[PDB]
């Protein structure tokens, strides 16, 4: 919450207080809580009223330190998943010189939630089969789609891990959010065009297209119609068998069942293969992209930019060939349809690729393999956000979809919403500029730097995991999707307890809504120590100082117990600063060593390896140092229950008083060095008494002092010295200047923030990269206005925006529930 | 789409359970010939059906439906005066037909867009298909990769029609496939205010529903008597005859009135093609009357009519 | 566990305290949980791959005795079960200059649990004392199709001899890891082809082709196109025969029933005789190669090499005159009624390639005629797929328990064919021999005993001795089993979902491959209590004058027999112990009692006396036999470990607070000081009689704190191994401070090397000469002056170590300050 006085500045909860583990089961953060603030919509539903193309920004008066107000001054919505690969420059679109940023997961299979055979499954070994070793007989007890030969071959010796549907459930999740891109207009915002290309007005009128494979710059047409795989080039490939007799003899066990479930009589039901292998094998298959008709800034060069979404550069799979056994009717003895087969036809896209598809073969033959870029290429026109609800309903009609995909979705926003990093400035709204490093270098929520790539594409080079993600394995779906296995995360559902985000035109909107309480839990998790960002880069392996080590050690996800995975500490960290931070939990799912089961979180399974949100000077230098700041200030303060007391508005100029500090009677002492021209603030009593860490010791977390500092450098006039007033190794921004977010085109009758407004002020540095202290210096004669406002006797004038705090509670029917419709209260009885 | 029905599953019953001693406990005082008790097929179908376990206790749904596409088919073949002339008259508004002679259920007669599906070599409607068909006596006489499937034909269904042989052709379309082929009904039609007497030829719409899934039947006909070997050939047989006259045929020509060896393979659409003028309304009607002397049809037909 | 510091050293139980007998449950130690603590490891330059292909090595962060962090430094996983035909010498491939290793095993009856008759054989038992023959030429029993005169001549016999299904369940398991390379490139490892030929990298794509009789040198095509057995001048009978009255007459007595359950197995229904003559006959029928397309270092030279995998030259079965008897499909020389009692016969898909008596006759069945067994096994030897196999045994599990059967025979094929190079003398890490040598192809089990290398050529001529005791499955039990005539305690059905899950899994070879692991520690740490010198070990059957050298082998292995029993060996429950009490987890076991007393036998207990144990070759390819038995190297043993004993502890960080010190005369130790010869040697234990000679039936005490000092005194650098007195010893000691370290395979891209003594097997300090001599462990009195004063704990020593989940990078300057020091720690469980 902002602040009205320093009365609620000083009774503020602590850090320690709300980093503690918490008991309650918490609601799911559904994205809505911010929505409702920043938008006309509070109330429900609105299907194409509500312009979201306009409602895309934090908007609000301001309140300036010289005692004036600023009408209209909006702060952008800092996260998109669209990174621009033509920019406009100099109001015209040109290529853009920067390679693609890409990520990677770290796909294994751990020990999931249990899992057993059914009655079914002793009914096939304990009936039947037990009773053909004494007829002298080879009947066939086909169970709904498959030979006896088939069911008895995975009725056998089953894995003790259990499955776990993140992996084409991630999948699911994930070419969902690219092709909910070609909605509308007035769904989509126009902020998130305008993220990092900043020099760019999308419009309303024609939507997205949502193409494939037509990115025009470094490759990334991977094959435009001979396509391959953009991590590592190759094609693939995949048979339709009939039966596991058809498979050579070298994979057979690889084999997936395409249960008869998914394919019904609903749809266009040959689709359904193609979500199921694109599910189950590989992502991405192929590069998609999003064209937009796009203009400048006053309006005359209407052009179409290219973009190519975060989650189409994510690689996953590890499963290039497909062999997919489908359903034989009812029951038929083993024989273009040769064995009853429903179908397999090949898209919609007429694809001249090196097997030379024409425009949609029709095939199921017994082996004859296809590729599987091609085959994925053809349906990559067809996959609207309609028939992946659907095939999301059919999938829950047999298996438990309801919280593996709010898990898989909420890691999909984890690693999907990037943002650009910073860049240092006095005042309000700046920027970087045209074709630069510096404009498109950008950052997860985790205040991570997103890799991009080294070389041309299709790539050869696979750099380092970014997250531990687990993966179904086909030989337990074939099994869980056949009746022969179950679990309690498996239990099968409705149509109804699918999730609310699928299928809904509002996506776009709302995960990027959704990825910045993950940015305030890591921003609050990385500011109550402030190690600037030297100290997080080359802290893994220095053999100084044993705790910093520690710290970046046991940050990440790098333990195990029994074959699963151990969760990070200090990740529990972020979730307990989430939870009781926000009021609502985020969504885990379930690991198990043995017997005991416990929960990981998006926030406890990141990997080593890659630099930290790092700061961008106002000329595009570095000057990595502060704390890895991302967002802007206001979006860690105002959208929050519970803000720990470093982080804190400014509160406005009421009467006399307005901004004060904290002095010796809550513990703390001013450093007072050599010199006596430059004194520190208020900080702790070990400052004076420490000059470098000792090996052991880092920053104490103290929010009193911490508070302090940034109210210090807040003056603007300050040097990050030393305990002696000695210049440190890191680099230091080149006035008064603090990282400021990023300034987007302005609307008529609409404002620029003014004076450390869309700043981030709560990055104080404390800890160099020698392990020497850091400190905040003023000058003797412009620090006695400041010190005396830590002892109460005078005020500092700062600037603040002026909202209100409401927070509402939840909601829990988002648009996915409104079961009140009337032809089902009289079918009720019946459920 | 069709699917297993799982729903009142088979109890074993006195004779079941009065078998499962003599294989469990190891009785065999048996013999090469000795069939059932007056039915014929054979004593050793314990060792092969009675070793079954399944819970897949199924209903006549699906052979009851059509079974009972067939009667709605060759009732328009009844009199000119018990059918609408609005009825030959709902899409064709340009026509009357004509009282006199009545409507003639042809099959495979249809002129344009194909339809005439093998209108001398008959072939499936909804596939390129035609099945086969192998009356055997004995489970171990099959073509030794279908004994999973094969349909023992009791012989109430022997004892229901009259021909005795046109009731094996009922049960062959009842149990494999709809349609078989592609039936019409010409019927005498003239115009408006009556100048052009002509035939229509229509094709009812129950004619054109895809049903079954089964296209290999293996059929296994009772013995007469307690005790490849065509010379003995009534070994478990009567007889299997293909059809009256409607012989019509082209690959492997189908006008042998007679032929039931031990076990060869047949044209199953051809089979049903020469059983395809036969198949009356009251035939229909006391093939039903057997039907429900051994299983229960009243609430199975209504459900299916 | 890695020692963060010396206070985890010290608080580290003792050998005896960790091989005691333990009573808990203990569950199996799968190597589905032994690939997480090998992938999920803490490291920044670590690329995290997912595929097993890069997911083998042990790679990690090292921090030098200097204080230096290497960032991506590997170590070698040491267990392959592939030899190398083909090695890669000179760039090129070049066929190998080198023998094929061979392993033997030594059947006995099991006797354990036997045979109780059913409701049907006493029901019919009745019909033969009281002569009720109410019965016919032709009836068959009920719906398997035998006949009824079989009660005449199988329920007949009266024998205790029931066994257990051990041995088909063990060669039906050898069979499932060969073609269990033929899956996919991506889910081997690549350095289970790197273990023994280093100058390799194999190739993702097309995956190995598992082929049969195709080894190009040394023999080893054992009838290339006239099949015959590898292990001896043979080639078998089979002979499908409906009943007994139609046998050779002569071999009536050893006649197989094969009930239908197995004809239902598979869905060719004739892949399952295969597998089933397969399993009941002889191991090996032929003798299979793994060939897989390799390249070289850099890439210039790609080939294929062929490789013999270690579970195709393990001598079994005992059985060559098959005669397998099929049911009848009804109640009813005749060839022409061919069906009399067959469904089939058919000799192989298209695999022909034969010469006398040509067998491509795809159907051949009459009443009785012989076939080449080899021949028939020879077609049938494409076809056995692991998914096939998985099916096969799914009606295996309907009709006999084969859920602990298999657990019991597929540890003991990890404890036989997962099979390893013995080591190299060197300064630092990563030491390999040469191209082509007998040295580097010289290679050992994971008992620390070394596998016989055939001396003759294929096929052999002279059969060497047998290594491991295993039980048998005979015809006279499985008849009677099979027909309903007998149920044994060990052989309650089950389902086909209790099936153990590695059978028909891609991911069996990186499994096994895990799982000998953690028998080597076992082993490691048995050999290393007591420093009982190689030649001591090899000696002690050749040439020996002491009463204990002798007791300690005679003891070890499973010398001891009753009468047709596997007896379990004394101190081989010590291992397991040390199995139990250290990984907390128990082996897989089978039941056998000896005398009335039900008792347990592990493959740690099974293995027989005799044979070279694991040396250490030099730099230049000398034997260097000083030192214990070593096989891997310490960090295998220490981060495996749950509870590991205080000898073999890991060396905490160097630049530190409490350090490495040692044990002193405060834990009652004593120093020997030779200072005439500037000589001195370690706080070790008190002699008592032990100062020169050891008295004749005494050896070297269980000490950890002596045995800890003196391998910190090996790591010094300039180590003598002398004597009392300060003579030379019988034994061939390393050229300088030259501790044995571990095999070198190829770097990949952003990855190292190991730095010192950080690959190095440390453990192993030589305490008790072939002469019953002590071995003392010297340094010079100048070099001795800082191990003394860190025995004494006056000083602290620096010794490189893996920085690994609890052990950080330690400053030079140390500036410690207050205690506590609980940043985010309270916040979370402490």
């Amino acid at each position: 919450p902002i602040s009205a006085d320093f009365s609620e500045v000083e009774n503020a909860p602590s850090f320690l207080s709300l980093a503690e583990n918490t008991d309650e089961v918490l609601k799911p953060y559904t994205g809505l809580e911010i929505q409702t603030i920043i938008t006309n919509i509070v109330g429900d539903a609105n299907p194409n009223q509500s312009r979201i193309f306009d409602q895309d920004r934090l908007r609000g008066n301001q309140y300036s330190a010289g005692g004036l107000v600023t009408q209209n001054a909006v702060s952008a919505i800092p996260f998109t998943n669209l990174i621009p690969r033509t920019i406009r420059v100099g109001n015209i679109l040109v290529n853009s010189a920067n390679r693609l940023q890409i990520t990677e997961t770290n796909v294994s299979e751990y020990y999931s939630n249990p899992i057993i055979a059914t009655k079914l499954s002793e009914m096939i070994s304990d009936q039947v089969k037990n009773n053909q070793f004494s007829t002298w007989r080879r009947d066939n007890t086909s169970l709904q789609g498959f030979n006896a030969f088939d069911i008895a071959t995975i009725n056998t010796a089953i894995l003790p891990n259990g499955l776990s549907l993140e992996s084409m459930l991630l999948k699911l999740s994930l070419l969902h959010s690219i092709k909910a891109m070609n909605v509308d207009a007035a769904s989509i915002n126009r902020s998130q065009y305008q993220v990092i290309d900043h020099n760019t007005v999308p419009t309303i009128g024609a939507p997205a297209v949502v193409g494939v494979n037509n990115s025009p710059v470094f490759g990334e047409d991977c094959g435009g119609n001979n396509p391959v795989y953009p991590f590592g080039g190759g094609t693939g490939a995949i048979a339709f068998h009939v039966t596991l007799q058809t498979v050579p003899d070298e994979r057979k066990s690889y084999a997936i069942f395409v249960p008869p479930a998914i394919l019904q009589a609903t749809s266009d039901a040959n689709e359904a293969l193609a979500l199921f292998a694109l599910s189950m094998s590989e992502w991405p298959h192929a590069l998609y992209t999003v064209t937009k008709q796009t203009t400048d800034l006053a309006g005359a060069n209407a052009g179409q930019q290219v973009f190519i979404p975060t989650q189409s550069t994510i690689h996953i799979g590890g499963r290039r060939v497909l062999d997919l056994i489908i359903p034989r009717r009812e029951i038929a003895p083993n024989p273009v349809r040769p064995q009853a087969g429903p179908d397999a036809t090949a898209g919609a896209i007429p694809l001249a690729a090196g097997q030379l598809f024409n425009m949609n073969f029709i095939g199921a033959p017994a082996f004859e393999e296809w590729p599987l870029t091609s085959y994925l290429y053809s349906w990559a026109g067809r996959f609207d956000i309609t028939t992946i609800r659907q095939y999301m309903g059919r999938l829950a009609t047999m298996v438990g979809v309801k919280d593996a995909y709010w898990a898989a979705h909420e890691l999909n926003v984890a690693l999907s919403q990037v943002a650009p990093k910073m860049t240092t400035a006095a005042g309000g709204w700046a920027a970087q500029a045209a074709n630069s490093a510096q404009q498109s270098d950008v950052c997860y929520s985790s205040l991570l730097t997103v890799t991009r790539s080294a070389a041309n594409f299709p790539l050869a080079n696979q750099p380092a995991a970014d997250m531990r993600v687990y993966d179904t394995d086909p030989a337990t779906w074939n099994k869980v999707a056949l009746g022969l296995a179950t679990a309690a995360n498996l239990v099968p559902e409705q149509s109804m307890d699918v999730p609310f985000v699928v299928g809904d035109a509002r996506t776009s909107f709302w995960e990027r809504l959704q990825a910045i309480p993950m940015c305030i839990a890591w921003t609050m998790y990385y500011h109550s120590r402030g190690i600037t960002t030297l100290a997080w880069d080359n802290a893994y392996t220095d053999n100084t100082n044993k705790w910093l080590q520690k710290m970046v050690r046991n940050t990440f996800s790098t333990t195990q117990s029994v074959g699963t995975i151990i969760p990070a500490r200090y990740g529990k960290i972020v979730c307990n600063l989430y939870k009781n931070m926000f009021h609502r939990a985020p969504a885990y799912v379930a690991t198990s060593v043995g017997g005991k089961e416990l929960h990981i979180t998006h926030f406890e399974r990141w990997l080593p390896g890659g630099t930290y949100a790092n700061v961008y000077s106002g000329a595009g230098a570095v000057v990595n140092c502060f704390s890895p700041v991302l967002i802007p200030d206001i979006w860690c303060q105002y959208f929050t229950a519970k803000l720990p007391l470093f982080a804190g508005a400014f509160p406005p100029a009421q009467g006399q008083n307005s901004t004060k500090g904290f002095n010796s009677k809550q513990g703390l002492m001013i450093h007072r060095n050599q010199n006596n021209n430059l004194v520190a603030p208020y900080l702790e009593k070990f400052a004076d008494n420490s000059s470098y860490f000792p090996v052991g010791q880092g920053p104490e977390i103290n929010d009193m002092a911490t508070w302090n500092g940034r109210l210090w450098m807040t003056t603007g006039n300050v040097q990050y010295l030393d305990y002696s007033g000695a210049a440190i190794v890191e680099a230091v921004p080149p006035a008064g200047e603090l990282p400021v977010g990023k300034q987007i085109p302005l609307l008529a009758g609409e404002n620029a923030p003014i004076e450390l407004t869309n700043a981030a002020t709560t990055c104080v540095p404390r800890y160099s990269n020698d392990g020497r202290r850091i400190f905040t210096y003023l000058t003797t004669a412009q620090s006695v206005i400041p010190v005396q406002a830590c002892n109460r006797a005078a005020n500092l004038a700062r600037s603040c925006w002026l909202l209100s705090n409401v927070y509402a509670e939840p909601a829990l029917q988002a648009l996915g529930d409104e079961v009140e419709d009337a032809f089902d209260t009289l079918t009720n009885s019946s459920f | 789409n069709v699917s297993e029905y799982y729903s009142n599953p088979i109890i074993a019953t006195k004779l079941s359970e009065m078998i499962s001693d003599q294989v469990k406990n190891n009785q065999f005082s048996t013999w090469r010939r000795d069939n059932t008790s007056l039915q014929g097929f054979n004593a050793f179908d314990i060792a092969t059906i009675n070793t079954a376990i399944l819970p897949n206790g199924l209903s006549l749904e699906s052979m009851l439906l059509k079974l009972s596409l067939l009667h709605s088919i060759k009732a328009m073949n009844v009199d000119a005066a018990s059918i609408n002339r609005s009825q030959y008259q709902v899409i064709d508004h340009n026509t009357v037909p004509t009282i006199g002679a009545p409507a003639v259920v042809g099959v495979n007669n249809s002129p344009v867009f194909g339809e005439d599906c093998g209108g001398n070599n008959p072939v499936y409607p909804f596939g390129g298909g035609t099945g086969a068909i192998a009356f055997h006596v004995t489970l171990q006489t099959v073509p030794d990769e279908r004994k999973s499937y094969a349909i023992f034909v009791p012989p109430a269904i022997l004892q229901a029609t009259s021909d005795a042989n046109e009731a094996l052709a009922l049960f062959a379309l009842s149990m494999s496939e709809w349609p078989h082929a592609l039936y019409t009904v010409t019927k005498q039609t003239t115009d408006l205010a009556g100048a052009n007497a002509g035939q229509q030829v229509f094709i009812p719409t129950q004619s054109t529903i895809h049903i079954g899934g089964r296209r290999v039947l293996d059929l296994i006909i009772p013995r007469r008597e307690i005790a490849a070997m065509c010379m003995v050939r009534p070994q478990a047989g009567p007889d299997a005859t293909a059809g009256a006259i409607p012989l019509a045929a082209g690959q492997l020509f189908n006008m042998n009135f007679i032929g039931a060896p031990a076990f060869e393979e047949w044209p199953l659409t051809s089979y049903l093609y020469s059983w395809a003028g036969r198949f009356d309304i009251t035939t229909i009607r006391q093939y039903m009357g057997r039907l429900a002397t051994m299983v229960g049809v009243k609430d199975a037909y209504w459900a299916a009519h």
